[PDB]
């Protein structure tokens, strides 16, 4: 039963039996949100906080993809910098540890152009996101048309690829959060 | 519609934002969505105004230097880049080799300084962040337009099986027109939680910035001292933080009153209003909601105007002679505008929103008021007449006796009631101290009594005019069928004895003059008592003291600003003193000379243009045929000129006298 | 039509160069490419003043960059541009030769008025960029430094038009003036 | 300055002026970039306000419209 | 029926219903009966845990930071573990690692996790829009945690729920008595 | 022409016909509309017995593509009677 209540009017409505109700797999004591249907990762309906009950699933999926991608890049970059990989250059080699890298590069003046480039791309992304959400252009959430060549043709393989992206981004979220917190706490390389 | 006259522009501009009057605005859904989008744009404008003020303080001004020596230093508002200024020699606003600057009379410097701004970098970060907030506001407007469009599309695409699907027509604007949830979240989060958040801000930033020695945030930052710290001459910051904490807690508690997200908790406003003394009213009426909001905003603006001056909340604000007066006058004028606005929108509510019952039925508050509107108006007229007669007569008695040179013959009624209230307040404050409050208690004399009765006269007459307009808006003995006609219409003809200024909009036009008068009286009282407390106390009992010791005496620096001898930094004030005098005098034209004369003059001018050789062969006059301004258009334009001149000729005077 | 905006009710072609459809199409393609190159070149003029990529700090900015950058580097840049121009062809079924299937997702399945507005905005920005880039290059060549740095040093009116405004307030550089104020305009 | 105020002349109040301008060209440029973003968004908002709601969208626009579950709950609750 | 047919109001003797509502709170506030049952079961659960938590520390103590884990008795254990923050539940920002001794202790960590669990389970079941039947008499106190263990028979399920309720009530009373006696006499397990 | 069959004050209230044909012209409403609006204002004084419109169940929404008009009216009437019975029971519970 996908209907919250059956009946023409609220006061005389009847509710489906609990056995008939479709329950979320992630949290079995809540009903399936039913708005994140047809999306990637819906197999385990997980929205206990009811965020999708207020925001369109498009927005939250765009945000999830952005966070996962940013965190994946951030964790790989933090790991590389901790292991010692650095750009060939006096300003980049002067900085010793990754923790002070943000401040050192802000002082050196590279982070200002870096933020300018990221902000330009992000204004473009905001425009594109509004266009896609309003359906002016035919775009999906978190889709920038990059590397569509490598996207599998089969619908099942495409869904599997998108699910792998989402799961890896979710893992990278926790990975980077733990990495940065532990680094700030102790002050050692990524292996800790 | 190609067939148009030059009155087209004025007709449109008089109702550009009268969204209810828009063509093709079919439903309340469209009305509410348009209003919501306009609100978002308005918030964006406010945030851009804040960002511009912050940017100009950061760039063109001297905040860092001012905070070092706030007492003698004067803040800079912004630079002057005006080609018309003299280039041969330095201007009065420059240091003879430096960009011209303007002093700032807004107290924003004190605001930032006591908020915790120490460096121009912080102001720059704020400028940036408020610009981002403006972007966010506009994007939220767009988001909500899209969401509401998506609900209409859904309702179009999906339909309930039963014929009652048309019931959904009413609930499309539930998000914008729901009252219980809006009240709960506004009073709990927008007010109470905002106060708690500002308490947190104070404790984290403002208290450490003010206190030279470092100390960890704790309950020691919350205190209940009272009065002004001697060093900054302002309210203790630690008390402001507790204040806001207490108010925030109280309003967070009050914000659970109504049922907002679930029907299991909370009560209903319909139900309270139904069971209370006020029977019920059109809470859905947007004009009524606007009227209530405007009344509340007016009272709060008056309260801040009085209390910012009485109890100084900002560092060194009292030391700034000019900024105090400017702030008081600014917020007094804003409060008066908001009050008369609430009255005007109540009148509009009556005109086009209230659903009057049948005549004999008397069930609602509005109907009960309409039953005895005549008694209300007659008693208000009696009070106004009494106040005017006796205030003017006592003032004239004092005037004549002083002119003959016998002050002992003046009628001087001691303000015993006000003095008793003041003494009780002082007793309470002294008990609290035993367990300073500057400007909260003032000497109070017979001159104060007379000025207070004059201000009461002004308020009573303004309310008289506004109440008469509101209660005669639907109908009147002279014009029984006034509901059919719009809120503002020219007249009803020269028949029935003549019907000039017969509309509720005409009552507002009339009450506007009074508002300006009563506000001018209030501002004159404050400014005179501020400039010369002793002279005001001794001499304010007769009107020649006001005309001579206040206006004529203190007008010297302003008029002397620029002359054959030279110019000083008040030359701009002197030019705006005269520009505003001219604007007032121009408003007199539209107020006195009415439309027929000007229409005939326009006809003659049009004849001349059509007889001119070259111009006739190009300009027919058919499109946008010139016409004289309509009766209501000219009333409004003359009122605007009058208001602009009256309001804008004062700030130059106050700045000149207090600087 | 595409390329015609409000200020011009009809197509602007006083010399009647686009007499035939073939010539009109060729000129449209050339104008689109020129406007694109001019737009990127104008941002190219403004941005190096704001910042320089690592390793590019030493190089001169404007026309001086032609001499400053190694001939090998210029060869590499021209080789990249030539590879792009030779190995990229218009997408089959596209709007014409001017399009190369770059960002066409944004314009697919849109209303024709909106597509026309986008094309006209592209063309108008390209035209303004052509005018602006010629201004920038001519000023750089004449005054020896990029226009943005030149304006920072001398202002909007510098050494060619300052004579007109030598007696203006905040811009007064006339002989014997109590203030120079020549670098602030 | 050539002060014209009695109190200013009496008390020697001054308008101190810094030696260097508070903000630099780069900072002003960043603020102008943000202002330009605001201007573009504001022009879009003005266009949306001018054209109002479009009830015809259900005839041609993509998708089938959507009402958020919270909006549905508000509708069911009523006013 | 009585209290909306909720379980737990039956006397030990067969045929007589204890139906303990001296103040008639069920009838006075029937619309809050599911909430009352949820609160009763939650109190019983926390109390059954808390009594064993009063007993076990005497037998064994984990070797955490000695600021709390060296507490003499359960009475002082709460005060030791809650730390001495400037405000009850306020983290110290200037001194994050508690060098000044004004940092919240491990009880803050457990409190934060309890709050997350509460917001994601109880508030989720009760207030979520996508869960319209939500909290009712039938499912009150049921989060489907371990429901696969209870006996299939409905009578046996009712008996098990009654056992849970009775043990939770007994634990509520026992913990109250134990903590109060510990405060009064400050002795070991016999007066806890 | 332009004749109205009632006294001048017989015109309907402007606020009563809002967002209708006569949005702001109560002096152009037909006599039948005037009579109907007058009867509505008389009817809506009796607050104690006014049928509150049932709140719609937004769950039961289906596409327009997805019977008889009379049959649907009858079904709506059965639903309304059920709602009235439920309201009566709920109010009589505590009174
Ligand atoms: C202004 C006076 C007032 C009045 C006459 C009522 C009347 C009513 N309210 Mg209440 N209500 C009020 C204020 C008022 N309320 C306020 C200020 C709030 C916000 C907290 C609420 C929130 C509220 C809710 C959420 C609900 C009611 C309900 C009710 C009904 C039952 C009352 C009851 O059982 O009380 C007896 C109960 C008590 C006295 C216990 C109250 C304890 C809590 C903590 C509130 C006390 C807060 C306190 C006054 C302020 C603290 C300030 C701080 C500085 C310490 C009744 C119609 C219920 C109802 O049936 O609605 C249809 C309902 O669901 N009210
Ligand atoms: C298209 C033009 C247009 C524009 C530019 C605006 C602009 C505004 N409208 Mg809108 N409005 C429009 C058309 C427009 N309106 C139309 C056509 C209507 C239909 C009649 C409305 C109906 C309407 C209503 C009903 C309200 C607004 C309000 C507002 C404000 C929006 C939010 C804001 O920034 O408030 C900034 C405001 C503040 C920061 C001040 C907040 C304090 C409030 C105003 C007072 C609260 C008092 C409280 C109720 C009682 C206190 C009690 C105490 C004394 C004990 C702003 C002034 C709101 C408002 O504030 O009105 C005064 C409001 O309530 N408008
Ligand atoms: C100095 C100029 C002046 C004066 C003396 C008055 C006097 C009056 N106006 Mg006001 N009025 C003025 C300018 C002035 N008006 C202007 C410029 C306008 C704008 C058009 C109005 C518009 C206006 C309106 C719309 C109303 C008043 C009312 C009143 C009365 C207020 C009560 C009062 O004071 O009674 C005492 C009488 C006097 C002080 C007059 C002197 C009598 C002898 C000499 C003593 C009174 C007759 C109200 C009214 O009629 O209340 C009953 C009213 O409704 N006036
Ligand atoms: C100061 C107040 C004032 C002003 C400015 C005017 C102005 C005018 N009145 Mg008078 N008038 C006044 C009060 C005033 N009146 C009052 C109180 C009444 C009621 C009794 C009348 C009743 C009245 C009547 C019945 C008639 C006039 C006429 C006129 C016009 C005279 C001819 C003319 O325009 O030449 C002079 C114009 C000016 C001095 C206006 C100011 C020009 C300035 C100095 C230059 C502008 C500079 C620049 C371009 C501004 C750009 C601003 C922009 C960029 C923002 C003129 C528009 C007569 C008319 O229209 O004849 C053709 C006419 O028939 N008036
Ligand atoms: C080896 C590199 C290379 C190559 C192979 C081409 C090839 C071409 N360019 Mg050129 N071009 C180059 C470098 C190169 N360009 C560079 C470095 C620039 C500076 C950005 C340009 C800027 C440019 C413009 C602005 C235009 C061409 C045009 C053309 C075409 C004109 C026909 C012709 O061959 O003459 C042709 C496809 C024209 C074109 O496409 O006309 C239809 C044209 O308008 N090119
Ligand atoms: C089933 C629960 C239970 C049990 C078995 C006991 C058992 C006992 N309590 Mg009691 N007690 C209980 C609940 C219980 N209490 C509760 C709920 C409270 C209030 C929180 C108290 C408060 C209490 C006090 C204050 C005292 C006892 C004491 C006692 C002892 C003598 C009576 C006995 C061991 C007495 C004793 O010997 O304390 C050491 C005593 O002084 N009890
Ligand atoms: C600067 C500080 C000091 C001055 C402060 C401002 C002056 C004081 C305010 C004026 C007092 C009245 C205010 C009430 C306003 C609403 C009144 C109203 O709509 O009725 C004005 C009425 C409305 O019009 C009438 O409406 C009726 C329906 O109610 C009927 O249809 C009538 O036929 C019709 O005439 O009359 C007009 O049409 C007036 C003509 C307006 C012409 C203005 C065109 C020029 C505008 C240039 C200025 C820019 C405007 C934007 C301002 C920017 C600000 C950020
Ligand atoms: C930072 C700290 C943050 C803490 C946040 C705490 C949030 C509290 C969560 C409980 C609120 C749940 C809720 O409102 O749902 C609504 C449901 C109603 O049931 C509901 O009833 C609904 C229908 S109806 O409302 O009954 O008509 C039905 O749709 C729904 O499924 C059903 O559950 O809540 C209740 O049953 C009432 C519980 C009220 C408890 C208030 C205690 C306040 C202190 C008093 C002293
Ligand atoms: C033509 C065109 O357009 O471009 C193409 C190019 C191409 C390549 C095809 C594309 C792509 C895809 C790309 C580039 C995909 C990159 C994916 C990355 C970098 C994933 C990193 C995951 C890291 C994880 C999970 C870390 C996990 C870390 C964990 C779990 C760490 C865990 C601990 O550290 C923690 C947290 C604390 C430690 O104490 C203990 C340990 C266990 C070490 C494009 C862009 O799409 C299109
Ligand atoms: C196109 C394409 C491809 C491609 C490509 C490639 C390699 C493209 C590369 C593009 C590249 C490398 C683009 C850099 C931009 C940098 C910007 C915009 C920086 C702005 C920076 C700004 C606006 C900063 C401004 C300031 O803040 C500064 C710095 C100082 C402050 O005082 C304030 C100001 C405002 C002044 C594929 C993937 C190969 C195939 C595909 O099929 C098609
Ligand atoms: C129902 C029934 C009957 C009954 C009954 C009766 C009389 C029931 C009475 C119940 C009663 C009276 C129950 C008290 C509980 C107290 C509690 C939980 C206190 C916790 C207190 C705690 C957890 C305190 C903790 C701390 O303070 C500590 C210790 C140290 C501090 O540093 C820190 C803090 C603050 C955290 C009858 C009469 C027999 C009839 C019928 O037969 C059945
Ligand atoms: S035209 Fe003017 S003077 Fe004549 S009745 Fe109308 S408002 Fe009065």
């Amino acid at each position: 039963a996908t209907k919250l209540s059956e009946g023409p009017f609220i006061e005389t409505e009847t509710y489906p039996a609990p056995k008939e109700m479709e329950m979320s797999a992630a949290v079995p004591f809540l009903r399936y949100p039913q708005v994140l249907k047809g999306w990637v990762g819906e197999e385990k309906g997980f929205d206990p906080l009811g965020v999708t009950d207020a925001l369109p699933v498009y927005w939250v999926r765009e945000a999830e993809l952005k966070h996962g991608r940013v965190c994946m890049l951030a964790t790989v970059g933090w790991i590389a910098t901790d292991l010692g990989m650095r750009f060939p250059g006096d300003q980049f080699q002067s900085v010793q540890t990754t923790l002070e890298a943000h401040d050192k590069m802000v002082e050196a003046g590279l982070m200002a152009p870096f933020l300018g480039a990221v902000g330009t791309f992000e204004l473009y992304s905001l425009w594109l996101f509004f266009k896609g959400w309003e359906m002016e252009v035919n775009r999906d959430a978190g889709d920038f048309f990059l590397g569509k060549q490598f996207l599998p043709k089969e619908p099942a393989k495409e869904k599997d690829m998108r699910l792998k992206e989402l799961e890896n981004g979710r893992l990278a979220m926790f990975a980077f959060s733990g990495i940065v917190t532990q680094a700030a706490m102790t002050g050692q390389a990524w292996p800790f | 519609n190609g067939r148009c006259a030059t009155s087209r522009y004025l007709q449109v501009m008089g109702s550009i934002h009268d969204i209810e009057s828009y063509f093709a605005l079919d439903n309340t859904l469209s009305l509410n969505l348009q209003i919501f989008t306009a609100h978002w744009g308005h918030l964006a404008i406010i945030l851009m105004w804040i960002s511009g003020n912050l940017y100009h303080i950061a760039s063109n001004a001297n905040y860092s230097l001012w905070i070092k020596n706030p007492i003698p230093s004067m803040p800079i508002a912004h630079n002057i880049w005006d080609p018309h200024f003299t280039s041969s020699t330095s201007t009065p606003y420059s240091h003879t080799t430096t960009a011209a600057v303007l002093i700032a009379y807004s107290g924003i410097y004190n605001q930032l300084y006591t908020s915790g701004f120490s460096t121009v970098n912080q102001i720059y970060k704020a400028t940036f962040a408020f610009s981002c907030l403006a972007v966010i506001s506009i994007l939220l407007a767009k988001i909500h337009i899209r969401t509401h469009s998506e609900v209409l599309h859904n309702s179009a695409t999906h339909a309930s099986q039963i014929p009652s699907f048309f019931q959904l027509l009413y609930f499309l604007d539930v998000g914008i027109s729901s009252i219980n949830i809006r009240l709960n979240f506004h009073t709990g989060v927008l007010v109470g939680f905002f106060s708690i958040a500002y308490t947190g801000h104070l404790l984290d930033v403002a208290i450490p910035a003010s206190r030279a020695p470092l100390s960890h945030t704790s309950l020691s930052y919350l205190t209940f001292f009272g009065g002004l710290k001697s060093d900054t001459a302002s309210l203790y910051l630690t008390d402001i933080a507790h204040h806001h904490l207490a108010i925030g807690v109280i309003f967070v508690y009050i914000g659970h009153l109504y049922s907002s997200c679930s029907t299991a908790l909370g009560t209903y406003i319909r139900d309270m209003l139904y069971t209370s003394a006020i029977y019920m009213f059109q809470i859905k009426s947007l004009h009524l909601a606007l009227s209530l909001a405007l009344a509340g905003c007016a009272v709060l603006t008056s309260a801040t105007a009085q209390h910012i001056y009485s109890l100084t909340p900002y560092f060194y604000l009292s030391y700034d002679y000019v900024t105090s007066v400017t702030l008081y006058v600014h917020h007094s004028y804003i409060a008066s505008f908001l009050a008369i606005a609430s009255h005007a929108h109540a009148a509009i509510t009556l005109v086009r929103d209230w659903v009057a019952p049948l005549e004999l039925e008397s069930s609602c508050t509005i109907a009960r008021i309409h039953t005895h509107k005549a008694a209300i108006i007659s008693h208000l007229s009696w009070v106004s007449l009494w106040l005017g007669f006796h205030t003017l007569a006592i003032y004239s008695h004092n005037d004549t006796n002083m002119a003959f040179g016998s002050p002992s013959k003046q009628i001087l009624i001691e303000p015993t009631n006000a003095q008793l209230i003041q003494e009780s307040s002082g007793k309470a404050l002294y008990s609290f101290a035993i367990n300073s409050f500057g400007s909260f208690i003032y000497p109070i004399g017979p001159g104060d009594l007379y000025v207070h009765h004059a201000i009461a006269l002004g308020l009573h007459v303004t309310v008289l005019i506004l109440l008469k307009g509101a209660l005669e808006a639907r109908g009147s003995k002279l014009m029984p069928d006034k509901m059919e006609h719009s809120f503002g219409f020219s007249c009803d003809g020269p028949g029935r004895g003549g019907t000039c200024d017969i509309s509720a909009w005409d009552c507002f036009y009339l009450a506007m003059f009074w508002m300006l008068n009563t506000n001018a009286w209030i501002d004159f009282y404050f400014h005179y008592k501020y400039l010369a407390p002793r002279q005001f106390s001794e001499s304010s009992t007769y009107l020649e003291s006001w005309f001579r010791d206040y206006l004529w005496f203190n007008s010297a620096p302003l008029i002397r600003a620029y002359s054959a001898l030279g110019t000083n930094d008040l030359s701009v004030q002197a030019w705006f003193f005269l520009l505003t005098h001219l604007a007032w005098a121009t408003g007199f034209m539209f107020l006195i000379s009415w439309r027929g004369y000007w229409q005939e003059l326009i006809d003659i001018i049009l004849y001349m243009h059509l007889k001119t050789p070259i111009l006739i062969d190009l300009w027919n006059g058919g499109v946008y045929t010139p016409l004289a301004l309509s009766i209501v258009q000219a009333r409004f334009i003359g009122l605007v000129h009058f208001t602009a001149g009256l309001i804008l000729t004062y700030p130059p005077f106050i700045i000149s006298t207090t600087s | 039509a595409v390329g015609v905006c409000l200020p011009l009710t009809d197509k602007f072609d006083p010399l009647n160069l686009a007499s035939t459809d073939e010539k009109l199409e060729r000129y449209t393609q050339v104008e689109i490419k020129h406007g694109r190159v001019a737009m990127i070149a104008v941002v190219g003029y403004i941005m190096p003043e704001i910042f320089r990529f690592p390793g590019c700090e030493s190089f001169q900015h404007g026309l001086a960059a032609l001499e400053s950058i190694p001939l090998e580097g210029w060869v590499q840049l021209a080789a990249l541009v030539g590879a792009h121009e030779v190995l990229v062809k218009p997408r089959a079924g596209g709007l014409g030769t001017s399009d190369f299937g770059l960002g066409t997702e944004l314009l697919d399945g849109i209303e024709e008025p909106e597509l026309e507005r986008k094309l006209t905005a592209e063309r108008n920005n390209g035209r303004l960029a052509m005018v602006a880039i010629m201004g920038l290059m001519v000023q750089d060549g004449m005054f020896g430094e990029p226009p943005l740095s030149y304006m920072s040093k001398n202002g909007w009116w510098g050494e060619g038009v300052q004579y007109f405004v030598q007696h203006l307030n905040n811009c007064q550089s006339f002989s014997g003036s109590f203030v120079d104020n020549a670098g602030v305009c | 300055r050539v002060p014209g105020g009695k109190r200013t002349k009496e008390l020697g109040l001054v308008v101190p002026i810094p030696e260097e301008d508070g903000l630099t060209d780069g900072q002003i440029a960043a603020l102008f970039v943000v202002a330009l973003v605001v201007l573009i968004a504001a022009v879009d908002l003005a266009r949306s306000l001018y054209f109002g709601l479009q009830p015809n969208k259900f005839k041609t626009a993509k998708g089938k419209g959507s009402i958020t579950p919270f909006m549905k709950r508000l509708i069911e609750n009523g006013f | 029926p009585f209290a909306g047919g909720l379980i737990g109001g039956e006397s030990a003797f067969a045929g007589q219903d204890f139906n303990f509502d001296p103040l008639g709170l069920a009838t006075k506030c029937e619309k809050f009966l599911p909430w009352f049952r949820e609160a009763e079961l939650k109190h019983g659960r926390i109390a059954m845990l808390a009594w064993v938590g009063l007993v076990a520390p005497e037998f064994v103590r984990i070797p955490g930071p000695e600021q709390c884990y060296g507490a003499k008795t359960v009475v002082e254990a709460h005060n030791a573990c809650a730390g001495d923050p400037y405000f009850p539940f306020i983290i110290d920002a200037t001194d994050f690692y508690g060098k000044d001794g004004h940092q919240v202790g491990p009880l803050f960590q457990v409190f934060a996790f309890c709050g997350a669990v509460e917001m994601l389970t109880t508030f989720a079941k009760t207030a979520n829009v996508s869960n319209k039947p939500g909290l009712t008499l039938a499912n009150a106190g049921d989060y489907r945690l371990g429901a696969n263990f209870l006996p299939e028979d409905e009578a046996k399920a009712k008996e098990m729920k009654l056992k849970e309720l009775k043990n939770g009530r007994l634990a509520m009373l026992a913990f109250g008595g134990a903590i109060t006696q510990a405060t009064l006499t400050g002795n070991g397990f016999p007066w806890l | 022409v332009n004749g109205r069959p009632f006294t001048i004050r017989g015109n309907p209230q402007q606020s009563e016909l809002k967002w209708t044909k006569y949005h702001m012209k109560s002096y152009e409403a037909d006599p039948l509309t005037t009579l109907f609006i007058k009867a509505r204002v008389m009817a809506f004084q009796d607050i104690p017995n006014l049928f509150a419109l049932p709140q719609p169940n937004m769950e039961e929404m289906v596409p327009v593509e997805e019977y008889t008009k009379q049959e649907y009216t009858t079904r709506l009437m059965e639903a309304l009677k059920r709602v009235q019975d439920d309201r009566k029971a709920k109010e009589a519970k505590s009174l």
